């Protein structure tokens, strides 16, 4: 059924699994226009679609001319997130194919099932956790690839840069979601944070920067103190 | 008019015919049900005093053969069966006529609510959905599942109503996903009406049995089938312009006949509110509305 605190070691299990967030998929700036009304334009958007075992990321740039001319877009981009993942699924040989998709938002569920209908024994799951995947394009390499974008494009990445040679997918997880986490409370300290250090760098390879064993240590310990100062100064604690 | 007799009524019973209903002592001198009108479908119905679990009952059309009730103390119910004779039926009724033993079909004259209630019921496609094909007549009951029922157990003892369901293949086209799940007018008019039914008068036959068999019966499955059949049209934005005045009618007759007191057990907020007010027809249904929200306005 749903995903959840209780059974949260099963996302590192071996049954192949995806998390599949559309916060991002349909983007716009509100403004004025010239009359006093207000009228949107639409940026170009993404789904992240992310194995948590192996940090396998599916990034489908959403090119803002899927939108031209459509109406109810804020519905459309749900069963076009569905449309994107199933012809994902669809692309993967069998043994790729996830047995599991887990929905990061209650909404997809009826899109995604309506379009995996063809895959009856693809669970299609909600959660419980409150994941900050909408924070991916706060990762600088991701924003950079889809606001370049010019028709749609499918890039892929490893979300986990080379952790996963030190450490567990669980562990890789929980320092993921913590960093997505501070980057989506205070943007700006987080990034200070993540470069403040000129002498440890991003490797062209790889997302997050170089840092070893005991630096994460430190970093989680910052990111930790960002959320915490955070919630003070919003709850005047 | 025709007549059901009865050998003898041994236990306690309350009986239905059609919209109708009366209490027969144990060993009473009751011998039937005289002057049921020709030219319908009509369904006589038993709740045992002493035990009121099991509502059963039996669909028949008189015109079909002479039916008569006889209870089978073995399998403790009342049975229809048919005479072949005839000379011996007729005689049997008119003896209990001369006697007055049998009760008159309480119709009154200005009163078309079982015609209203039952306009495209045939006892063919009756028998379709309750296969038994030994007999004329269709036995129902409160427990008996649905072949839809079934797949989510005894294949002989179900409802064969046609399956409907919003998320499978049947109902939505590969690469018209969001389209045919938001408009369910392919559903309805190809598959369903063109497909299945062959016309609308089918498909309203069977949306009606299924409301009857779950009012005299409380079939739970019935009532899936009725809302589910319901909605399908409701939820579709291109239906037949006939087809929605005659749902209007058929809908208001039967939230009218519903008994007050089941209508927590029998209307489902979640349908009806959506079918009234949010769905692609909710302003084509203008008698239904204003009946549902005069007699049940707690349930929207
Ligand atoms: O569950 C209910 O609240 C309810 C209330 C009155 C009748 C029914 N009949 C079965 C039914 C019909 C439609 C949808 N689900 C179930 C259900």
């Amino acid at each position: 059924g749903a995903m959840n605190s209780s059974n949260y070691a099963e996302l590192f299990n071996n049954d192949i699994k995806l998390f599949v967030d559309d916060t991002n998929v349909y983007r716009v700036t509100v403004h004025k226009t010239f009359e006093g009304n207000v009228a949107t334009k639409a940026i170009n958007g993404c789904i992240f679609t992310l194995n948590p075992k192996t940090g396998h990321l599916f990034l489908k740039i959403i090119h803002t001319s899927v939108w031209a001319g459509q109406k109810r877009l804020s519905q459309l981009a749900k069963w076009k997130t569905a449309e994107e993942v199933s012809a994902l699924v669809r692309s993967l040989p069998k043994e790729e194919q996830p047995k599991q998709i887990i929905v990061t938002r209650k909404a997809m569920l009826d899109p995604l099932e309506v379009h995996m209908l063809d895959f009856p024994n693809i669970a299609i799951r909600p959660t419980e956790l409150r994941l900050p995947f909408s924070a991916a394009m706060s990762i600088d390499k991701l924003s950079d690839v889809v606001m370049k974008a010019t028709e749609p494009q499918m890039v892929l990445f490893n979300i986990y840069d080379d952790w996963l040679d030190r450490i567990s997918s669980y562990t890789a997880f929980s320092r993921l979601t913590l960093l997505l986490r501070a980057l989506k409370t205070n943007e700006e300290s987080a990034k200070m944070i993540l470069l403040s250090d000129p002498t440890i760098t991003i490797k062209s390879y790889h997302l997050w920067p170089s840092f070893t064993d005991e630096q994460w240590i430190t970093i989680e310990s910052q990111m930790r103190d960002l959320i915490l100062t955070e919630y003070g100064r919003k709850y005047n604690v | 008019m025709n007549t059901v007799p009865f050998t003898s009524a041994p236990i306690e019973v309350t009986i239905g015919i059609d919209q109708y209903s009366f209490n027969v002592k144990e060993n009473q001198p009751f011998h039937g049900i005289k002057d049921i009108p020709i030219g319908h479908v009509h369904v006589i119905h038993f709740q045992h005093a002493d035990n009121s679990s099991m509502r059963y009952g039996y669909w028949f059309d008189c015109r079909m053969g002479n039916f008569y009730i006889q209870y089978d103390p073995k399998d403790g119910l009342y049975k229809m069966m048919e005479e072949r004779d005839g000379a011996k039926f007729e005689n049997i009724v008119h003896n209990f006529k001369e006697r007055q033993m049998m009760v008159s079909y309480p119709k009154i004259d200005e009163d078309d609510t079982w015609y209203n209630l039952t306009e495209f019921v045939q006892m063919d496609k009756i028998r379709k959905i309750v296969r038994k094909d030994e007999n004329q007549f269709s036995y129902v009951d409160s427990s008996m599942t649905t072949v839809q029922e079934n797949e989510l157990s005894d294949p002989a003892h179900s409802l064969n109503y046609t399956v409907i369901n919003f998320k499978s293949r049947e109902a939505i086209r590969p690469g018209h996903e969001m389209e045919d799940f938001l408009d369910k007018s392919y559903y309805l008019n190809t598959v369903m009406l063109q497909g299945i039914f062959k016309n609308s008068s089918n498909y309203f036959g069977e949306l009606q049995f299924a409301f009857l068999n779950a009012m005299f019966f409380g079939n739970y499955g019935s009532s899936l089938q009725w809302h589910a059949m319901i909605e399908l049209i409701c939820s579709s934005a291109t239906v037949p312009k006939h087809m929605l005045d005659k749902l209007d009618e058929i809908l208001y007759y039967q939230i009218k006949t519903l008994p007050e007191q089941y209508s927590d057990i029998l209307l489902n907020e979640r349908v009806w509110n959506i079918c009234l007010y949010s769905s692609f027809q909710k302003n084509s249904l203008h008698n239904t509305e204003k009946i549902m929200e005069n007699k049940y306005p707690e349930l929207l």
